[PDB]
């Protein structure tokens, strides 16, 4: 196989320079500047004909990945925005050459795809959902790459009185109002509970989206 | 075995470069994964095919494979390398190999062509 | 997880506590037991490859001349045999055994070799078993009861009232269950 | 064994490009007029077996959201310029985080055409690129030939007679015209070299606005304009 | 290939007048559960072959498919009944497989007797070898062969061989009984001796035998049967 | 094997022949000037037309910019002329990035000939069928101008041309040139040679552009003329 | 004529052109004869000498114990496959303890005449071997540059061929069932027909192989014993 | 004409005359029938080149090879093309088993080497292959079953069929009657008459020395297996004695 | 010289080894019929041999010639062309139907494999290494929002959108001809358009070939909303079908 050579020749990539340099330094025995965690509360439900995700900030973590697909993350920064981008563009690229809605199964397969090709390096927490041909779905993908259709989802730091909430008060076939209302319920609960911001709220319908970044 | 071949060469030490900590061992880091991270998933890929529909499709894989990427420009400026993007089927999907970048230093033109292709 | 699986006459039965169950193929079954994102993985994997042998089994010619759920594939004319798949998920995870470990069991009918329930463990560590199939947690506590009903040729409702005392007994120490028979197959779920 | 099909000629001229080049003189009329409002594109697809589905044989094609692409020669070559169009569009968002401009993907085809025709064993392209697109800098429409040279065009068309589509396109155009006047003038050239009755279907015309993302018409709004 | 999961107990082999007997208890324990009871533990390559195992299941399943493919390679290319290879040859070729793998870091966990006979002389069966579905003839212990692959590729040739437990107590008790070419029935007896023993002085063993003759007849598979 | 172009071979005497026909292509171009002065170096080329719809501002397709303190015009195919000028950035900016100094000029044309030789010699592809003009300003030799060419061979030049009608304008290029020469009087030079070049006695506006290089104040700053000081140049020069 | 070009071309009747060439190649060689008994294979042959003061050219080459072959053809190509076929032999001893199959290696150097003739950018070998042995068996095999093997009881290889297989089809009844003396006589015979030029120890280049006897050329006294036998 | 020198290029009037020069080059060469039957199947060898030869061993050249001890294949073309195709044939075979355990079914085997085959008649620099490759099986439920893959790589299934000189006398002679109720065992006479009859080098000698065979059938639990000397010499007798008269 | 031997441009344009393929496929003179109803999409051809070298036998299970084909599962395909290459194509779009399956996580379109395959085609065309395939495919599948679709490429790699089209010999007129039988169908349930679709390609094929076409010559399939999945319809169905349009 001469021909990758020349593929991974020709392009580019991680480039891996400064690994010796940064071994020396850290066993040398200094403390270098740490991460920035954003993990916070983000929650999602299967409401009517309709996904509504919700989070909190300013950073706001309600990103788009389509017209029809939003999503939610928790962990460090720069892993969640560049697999964000990369993506909402890998499904821009294929809705350009494809010419179909996207859908939210595509989506699920390719982060699934791309998380476990990297186990546990990249800390990467999603509940990424949407409205597709096959209704609204949601999912909770997780860091080592397992993705499940649950009827809702709560990541994040304060995650445990938001999903208590939510088995407390989820319904089938409930108002988009309630809806809210339940993402609230959560997200708020749990920015006072646990050790902030504003909240965010975005229905994703099939079509018309709107989002909601002074929700509260 | 491993760690090239000596010759006679008497060529060791060289103005362009300087030998790595490992030589060829290849120590397992983040940097051999990353190294080795194209040519696995198309090993699974050939594997799944040959394996399943029989290893001429495999065969006429490599063939088409290599005819694209011959079909190149000298070492130097950068290839396109469309035909083997349409062949691989690379060109819908969109990856980490191709945004980014790496910039590269010592060598001249004509060493390098001798060291692409043996000259 | 409790993954459970007993053959009966002219059919199978398998169970799952509680999404262990995926359809690889429609006269195939499979339940997991491990890692999470390893064992969807694999499922995922073995199931582009049945259904890829699924495709290509089709012969040249005109030939033959709770849910229920049919097969569209009458007399087993291009299924695959579940001895192929068991058999490749045996070379996938005995390959790649240092990192990846799963306990998968298997379960279908075939025209060859009639009704059949395999079981994959951790490694490449294939056994066919004609009578009963169970792993996972909690297993032994109900395990002599596997060795205590089954006669030879116990049959469908024994099975059923069977195999939920079994997986009732090992979640006290949602039920849901897939039977595979010759001609159709049919999930349903006890509460 | 790789060697250049493409070889300099006596006298030069670097033939073989040139017979690319007739093939584009025997493909169907492609034009664009770029606009004080906008940027026109348009075309004649044709009805060879009165069968076909009109919206799937697609020539006038988006890459971005400003951008629209159109051709004159044989389809395969602009179902893969366009994909790799499109992915340098998108190498582009992720490398800046922003729309790509028309002139830098202009260079980029330019490129890989240009590479083509050198490359050792592989015949250059049959067709005539024709982008077009909006970005900060204004409106712009550029020619990608089969030598790969690029041109910064404000009102061309290639295909059969473009010599004299283009004389008719100079003779009734302006620096400063609306949106609707240029489309009216893509109507008349198209309909001036046909060889037959111009109606519904016949044509496709596509249109990026000074704000609104690059669309193309309806066969409703080109039956509207057409009257 | 990262460590024992699945592991077998034992398995007893001797020579006799008539040919090699060998004996393996069908236990598969899953580290302290012992799940199966009625594993397939000697495998059997071709006629005047058969390859026993005492460690990690599936090592020994990937060795018995690769020694299947050897033997079907050697079925594919015959002529004439000379042609097939001796059990030397396959244990030479497991030892090499060994050696491989412990200098890869990727052992294989297993304890592997290969067994058989080394001639044709005696026997004309392999003229017209039918995979899927008299008297006996003495045989000399020169023409007989049985052999040993350990974990770093170590091996011999020996009268008998055992693994695992066997290796410990047993060799013992093969040494003071054993004699050179013995009836039939003495020789099922000490492998009842050495089984018995086998089943009492170890907590991973079994009683459900299985027993296997490799004579001039070929590969005789005896039916299961509990010890005394 | 028996469709073998074969590029790379010497012809019966002394000569590689797709070399020769790739120079009558550079004999087949719009014409390029290129000048030394005592304030600048100008380096004036003729717009081919192509049609009247061309848009004429900022489509300078001619001259291009390869660093802050380089720049190059072609006489030949400008899609090699492109990438060519693509790979001389690429070094130029290479150079700045590894040795933290703007690229003097003799060795991105070295590199360029490295390119277009690699391309006559090894393989079998087609030779690069252009030619440029660089030239800019280094503190190493002040200012500087040369002339590159498919067969690798290079030079230094006080004034030059390419394309067509080259030997007129070299004729009068030897005539009307001075060494302590101001920037006004070199570009009157260059519209001189162009309209005897292009054999019409008032330059057209249009047809032309021009562009120049100061160094004042100690800083490389490259002017690229526009339509307004051309018609402005060509008045001056039609009246003197 | 204008399709032997290259050797991936075949002419309108369907046939090579570059392997019938080499087959002439071979057809070009000295001569060498081997017989076949019970239980004994002898393999003897010409040694081709350019001039006076040049000693003879050397055939025969031993590849394995009950292995030796004699080339009649270019002289690289032999000494390629006797390389190739040393190299099996001896990793084929090494790595299973036994010898080597003789139709498998046949075979396996049949195969490299495939690889070698099937793609261009290459060239078919320019030479013929007597792959002799002694598995078990006296067996006398040969394999043409055309991908293909065949077995015989005896065999010439070009020069005055046709003396010797004429005189081998004719004695080839008394060949079978004869002892080693009478084997050995009647090869020479057939060389000293090829000749039609005299045999000496120089130029004659008998060697022996068989039963409790590996592949070893005879000395110099029993090989002028043997020419003076076959004298008179 | 320029278009026939490559198997690549295309002809003016779409027929690739290199193609059709294998065709002649099969044709040319040593003949293989082979047919059906109630036991079982049965494949005949004919060598008929070879009667000037006169130095072959007593049936030591064998044309018709074996996989899995379960299939039959067999050729006409070049020896060297047709063993690389029975090398890829059992190479198959091996990887099915190692990765399924499963033994290769035969539309599997047919279907990847017909592909392999026409997988060099789209290239340039390599030889395309020449050889004209029948695979052929038997089972007790499913009958029987004989392809063919041309040298094109055209797979068809056959009741029978015959390639190489003579094809046309071959195959009028086995459609004289329905040889799927004759017995294995009887068709080796009606063979022998055919091969002595529309062969005109094989005489009455050379029926036992250029000839070869294999079945699978009952009598054999359905495996591959020659047929015995003592079997073929009474047929060899019979038709002999029947051709004479 | 040596213009009209690679996939060289030649003068005045017209690449003439797409043309020499072409003419190539329809040397075969195998019709096969393509027709898109509502809800449903009936593929038809003719169970005979491609014209060659070789000629048909009696001792030939004629069920085994077939030129119909399953991609995956509900996505059929009918090439027309070389033996080899027909098959060969067959298995391509099987690898990218295979690709897009591992890939995206669900059952490829119609749409994109044609796309994909006419990508490669054009690959083949381009690069002059390799010989051109002979073989023009005629694709058909239900999309995401439950509706037929219709394609059709060729050598040159022009996929492009259908409703009723033929492929081989006798391309030309037959254009009119299924034109005139939309115009009946221009002119009810799932299994009246069905069969209505059914009986409109048999009685295509019939005008087309202008022969009786007997049960033992036909091979037909239909993918529809009801069952979705790609089945050859049986020899008494196609012999009741033809009996009732006589």
């Amino acid at each position: 196989l001469e021909y990758i050579n020349i593929l991974k020749e020709e392009n580019g990539g991680y480039n891996f320079d400064n690994l010796k340099r940064n071994e020396i330094l850290k066993e040398k025995g200094v403390k270098f500047p740490q991460f920035r965690k954003t993990g916070t509360t983000i929650c999602g439900l299967v409401c009517q004909n309709a996904v509504i995700l919700g989070a909190d900030t300013n950073c706001s973590k309600l990103h788009y990945i389509s017209k029809n697909i939003w999503c939610a993350g928790a962990g460090v920064a720069g892993d969640l925005e560049h697999t964000t981008l990369w993506l909402q563009h890998n499904v821009e690229l294929h809705r350009l050459n494809t010419n179909t809605q996207p859908r939210v199964s595509m989506c699920v397969s390719r982060l699934t795809q791309e998380l476990f090709k990297y186990q546990g390096y990249k800390v990467c927490a999603i509940v990424l959902g949407g409205v597709d041909v096959n209704g609204p779905q949601l999912y909770g993908i997780h860091p080592h790459g397992s993705s499940c259709l649950l009827p809702f989802t709560a990541l994040g730091s304060g995650s445990l009185n938001a999903m208590a909430v939510l088995e407390a008060k989820y319904r089938d076939n409930m108002t988009i109002e309630e809806g809210k209302n339940l993402v609230c319920e959560a997200i708020c609960a749990g920015i006072f509970n646990d050790l902030g911001g504003n909240v965010d709220i975005c229905v994703i319908t099939k079509d018309s989206y709107q989002h909601i970044r002074p929700y509260k | 075995n491993y760690l090239e071949k000596l010759n006679f060469d008497f060529k060791v030490k060289d103005v362009v470069s300087i030998r790595d900590i490992n030589l060829e061992g290849k120590e397992k880091n983040i940097e051999t994964f990353h190294d080795t991270i194209l040519l696995n998933e198309e090993k699974n890929f050939l594997k799944r095919t040959g394996l399943i529909y029989g290893s001429q499709e495999v065969y006429k894989n490599i063939l088409d494979r290599e005819i694209v990427s011959l079909s190149r420009r000298l070492p130097g400026i950068k290839s396109s390398l469309l035909s083997l993007d349409i062949v691989r089927n690379t060109i819908d999907r969109i990856d980490s190999y191709e945004y980014m970048e790496k910039i590269d230093p010592l060598e001249p033109l004509s060493e390098i062509i001798e060291k692409k292709m043996n000259i | 997880t409790t993954i459970i699986g007993i053959i009966y006459d002219n059919g199978v039965m398998l169970a799952c506590d509680s999404r262990k169950i995926n359809r690889i193929n429609e006269n195939l079954y499979v339940c997991r037991s491990g890692a999470s994102a390893h064992s969807q993985k694999i499922i995922e994997i073995i199931k582009h490859y049945c259904v890829s042998m699924k495709n290509e089994n089709r012969k040249k010619g005109r030939f033959h001349e709770k849910n229920k759920y049919f097969y569209e594939d009458k007399f087993n004319d291009y299924n695959p045999l579940v001895e192929n798949v068991a058999h490749i998920t045996k070379k996938i995870i005995y390959t790649n055994n240092n990192f990846l470990s799963c306990a998968l069991i298997f379960g279908g009918y075939d025209k060859i070799k009639k009704q059949q329930l395999y079981a994959v463990n951790l490694n490449g560590s294939i056994i066919e078993k004609h009578d009963f199939a169970v792993s996972g947690s909690g297993s032994i506590y109900i395990q002599s009861y596997l060795q205590d009903k089954y006669k030879k040729f116990m049959t469908k409702k024994e099975c059923f009232n069977l195999i939920l005392n079994c997986v009732k007994y090992a979640m006290h120490n949602l039920i849901r269950i897939v039977n595979i028979t010759k001609s159709f197959v049919e999930e349903f779920t006890v509460v | 064994y790789s060697f250049s099909l493409t070889t300099f000629s006596p006298t030069g001229k670097l033939v073989q490009i040139e017979y690319a080049l007739n093939r584009v003189s025997s493909s169907s009329p492609a034009l664009g007029i770029r606009a004080k409002n906008g940027v026109i594109i348009a075309t004649e697809k044709k009805s060879p077996n009165e069968l076909i589905e009109e919206n799937s044989i697609f020539k006038i094609q988006q890459i971005s959201e400003h951008i629209g692409i159109v051709y004159a020669g044989m389809p395969g070559d602009f179902r893969v310029l366009l994909k790799r169009a499109r992915k340098e569009a998108i190498r582009y968002s992720l490398q800046y985080g922003s729309e790509i401009l028309v002139k830098e993907l202009v260079k980029i085809i330019a490129s890989i055409v240009q590479e083509f025709t050198q490359t050792g064993g592989v015949r250059p392209f049959g067709l005539s690129l024709l982008i077009c697109g909006v970005d900060v800098y204004g409106y712009h429409l550029y020619q990608i030939d089969p030598s790969g040279c690029y041109f910064n065009w404000m009102a061309t068309c290639v295909g059969k007679d473009y010599q004299n589509n283009m004389s008719f396109l100079e003779k009734r155009y302006n620096k400063d015209i609306e949106i609707e006047d240029a489309i009216h003038t893509a109507i008349l050239t198209l309909k001036e070299s046909y060889e037959g009755v111009l109606n519904e279907k016949n044509i496709e015309i596509g249109v990026a606005y000074d704000n609104k993302p690059f669309k193309i018409l309806t066969q409703n709004e080109i039956k509207d304009y057409l009257i | 290939t990262l460590g024992p999961v699945v592991t077998g107990t034992s398995v007893i082999a001797i020579k006799y007048k008539h040919g090699i007997m060998i004996a393996a208890d069908r236990k598969a324990s899953y580290g302290s559960y012992a799940k199966f009871q009625n594993v397939e533990r000697i495998f059997k390559i071709n006629n005047k072959t058969v390859m026993g195992f005492s460690g990690e299941l599936a090592d020994a399943q990937y060795l018995h498919e690769l020694l299947t493919r050897k033997n079907i390679n050697n079925l594919s290319e015959k002529k004439r009944k000379e042609d097939m290879y001796t059990p030397q040859h396959y244990h030479s070729y497991v030892s090499r497989v060994f050696y491989v793998r412990k200098n890869r870091i990727d052992p294989l966990f297993n304890n592997i007797i290969i067994a058989g006979i080394n001639s044709q002389k005696y026997d004309n069966n392999d003229d017209n070898v039918l995979l899927y579905t008299e008297e006996y003839k003495e045989i000399h212990k020169d023409d007989l062969y049985i052999g040993f692959v350990d974990m770093h590729g170590t091996n011999f040739c020996d009268d008998y061989i055992t693994t695992g437990y066997a290796r410990y107590f047993a060799l013992t008790l093969l040494r003071d009984h054993y004699k050179d070419n013995m009836t039939e029935e003495e020789a099922r007896i000490l492998i009842n001796e050495c089984l018995r023993i086998l089943y009492f002085r170890d907590a991973t063993s079994s009683n459900f035998i299985q027993i296997v003759k490799v004579t001039s007849k070929g590969v005789e598979y005896e039916e299961p049967y509990i010890l005394p | 094997r028996r469709y073998d172009s074969r590029t790379t071979t010497f012809s019966p005497e002394g000569r590689l022949y797709q070399v020769e026909y790739a120079l009558e292509a550079i004999n087949n171009a719009s014409i390029t000037i290129g000048l030394i002065t005592k304030d600048g170096v100008i380096l004036g080329a003729d717009k081919v037309f192509i049609s009247k719809l061309i848009d004429k501002a900022n489509n300078y397709e001619k001259i291009y910019k390869i660093d802050k303190h380089i720049f190059c015009g072609v006489a030949g195919l400008n899609a090699d002329a492109n990438i060519l000028i693509n790979q001389s950035r690429l070094y130029a900016q290479r150079y700045l990035y590894n040795y933290n100094e703007v690229q003097p000029v003799s060795q991105l044309v070295v590199q360029i000939c490295d390119i277009k030789q690699s391309y006559t010699q090894y393989g079998g592809l087609r030779p690069y069928g252009v030619s440029f003009l660089i030239g800019g300003y280094d503190t190493k030799d002040g200012y500087q101008l040369y002339h590159t060419d498919p067969s690798g061979n290079y030079s230094g030049w006080f004034a030059t041309a390419i394309g067509t009608n080259n030997l007129t304008a070299s004729s009068v290029l030897k005539q009307e040139w001075k060494n302590d020469m101001t920037l006004e009087e070199g570009l009157l030079l260059a519209l001189k040679t162009l309209a005897k070049s292009t054999d019409t006695e008032i330059p057209k506006s249009e047809k032309i552009e021009l562009a120049y290089l100061t160094n004042k104040d100690g800083e490389v700053y490259q002017k690229y003329l526009t339509e307004k000081e051309i018609e402005e140049l060509i008045k001056l020069y039609t009246q003197k | 004529n204008l399709y032997d070009t290259d050797n991936i071309i075949y002419s309108p009747e369907g046939r090579l052109y570059q392997v019938e060439y080499a087959s002439e190649a071979i057809k070009q060689g000295t001569c060498a004869v081997a017989i076949k008994s019970k239980d004994y294979v002898v393999v003897s042959g010409l040694k081709k000498c350019i001039s006076k003061l040049s000693f003879p050219q050397e055939k025969i080459f031993k590849i394995d114990d009950y292995i030796g072959i004699s080339m009649s053809g270019i002289t690289s190509d032999a000494k390629v496959l006797t390389k190739f076929m040393q190299n099996e032999c001896l990793s084929h001893k090494f790595l299973y303890n036994e010898n080597i199959n003789i139709e498998s290696l046949v075979r396996s150097v049949a195969d490299k005449y495939q690889k070698n003739t099937q793609k261009s950018s290459k060239r078919a070998f320019g030479v013929g071997l007597m792959i002799a042995a002694y598995h078990n068996e006296p067996c006398i095999f040969e394999t043409r540059p055309n991908g293909s093997y065949f077995e015989y009881d005896a065999l010439s290889f070009g020069a005055r061929s046709h003396a010797s297989k004429t005189y081998l089809e004719k004695n080839l009844h008394l060949f079978e069932e004869c002892s080693l003396e009478e084997l050995i006589l009647h090869c020479l015979k057939a060389l000293k027909c090829s000749l039609s030029s005299e045999l000496t120890i120089s130029n004659t280049a008998l060697a022996v192989v068989g039963k409790n006897h590996p592949w070893q050329e005879i000395s110099s006294l029993q090989l002028e014993e043997y020419l003076s036998k076959v004298k008179m | 004409a320029g278009y026939d020198l490559s198997v690549s290029t295309f002809s003016p009037d779409g027929r690739l005359y290199q193609v059709e020069y294998i065709y002649k080059s099969i044709n040319n060469n040593n003949t293989a029938l082979c047919l059906e039957c109630k036991d079982g199947i049965i494949c005949c060898c004919i060598n008929s080149n070879m009667d000037k030869n006169k130095m072959i061993k007593k049936n030591s050249y064998n044309r018709i090879y074996h996989v899995n001890n379960n299939i039959i294949i067999t050729y006409s073309g070049f020896d060297g093309d047709a063993r690389n195709i029975i090398d890829r044939a059992r190479s198959e075979a091996n990887t099915y088993y190692y990765n399924f355990h499963t033994n290769i079914p035969l539309h599997i085997l047919v279907n990847r080497i017909s592909l392999y085959i026409h997988a060099y008649t789209l290239y340039w620099h390599m030889r395309p292959f020449a050889a004209s490759i029948i695979i052929s099986s038997f089972n007790e439920k499913d009958k029987g079953d004989i392809y063919c893959i041309e040298p094109n790589g055209a797979c068809y299934k056959y009741s029978g069929i015959v390639i190489g000189k003579n094809k046309e006398m071959f195959k009028t002679e086995i459609e004289k009657k329905d040889y799927k109720d004759i017995n294995v065992r009887d068709a080796i006479e009606d063979i022998y008459k055919f091969i002595l009859t529309s062969d005109d080098h094989m005489n009455k000698n050379n029926l036992q020395n250029l000839v070869n065979f294999s079945w699978i059938c009952k009598e054999s639990s359905y495996e591959f297996q020659n047929i015995h000397e003592e079997i073929l010499t009474p047929a060899l007798n019979k038709a002999v004695e029947y051709i004479e008269k | 010289m040596y213009d009209r031997h690679l996939t060289i441009f030649s003068p005045d344009g017209n690449l003439y080894q797409i043309e020499y393929a072409i003419k190539a496929v329809k040397n075969t003179n195998i019709t096969s019929v393509g027709v898109k109803g509502e809800n449903c999409a009936v593929i038809i051809s003719q169970k005979k041999m491609a014209t060659q070298y070789i000629s048909q036998d009696k001792l030939l299970d004629y069920n085994n010639i077939t030129n119909i084909y399953n991609i995956t599962d509900e996505i059929g395909c009918s090439m027309v062309g070389m033996p080899g290459d027909c098959l060969s194509m067959v298995y391509k779009a099987r690898s990218e139907a295979s690709e897009f399956l591992y890939s995206n996580g669900y059952n490829v379109n119609a749409e994109t494999l044609c796309r994909n395959i006419c990508d490669k085609i054009q690959v083949y065309t381009q690069h002059a290494y390799m010989r051109l395939h002979a073989c023009s495919g005629m694709i058909i599948g239900i999309d995401e929002n439950n509706k037929p679709e219709l394609f059709k490429f060729d050598p040159s790699g022009f996929c492009a959108g259908y409703r009723a089209c033929v492929i081989g010999n006798k391309e030309q007129e037959s254009i009119s001809v299924l034109e005139r039988l939309l115009e009946k169908r221009k002119k009810e349930t799932i299994d009246e358009d069905i069969r209505n679709t059914t009986i409109l390609a048999i009685e295509a094929l019939q005008t087309i070939l202008a022969f009786d076409l007997k049960a033992s010559e036909i091979e037909v399939a239909i993918v529809s909303t009801k069952n979705r999945n790609f089945t050859q319809i049986s020899e008494k169905e196609i012999d009741n079908y033809l009996t009732y349009i006589a």
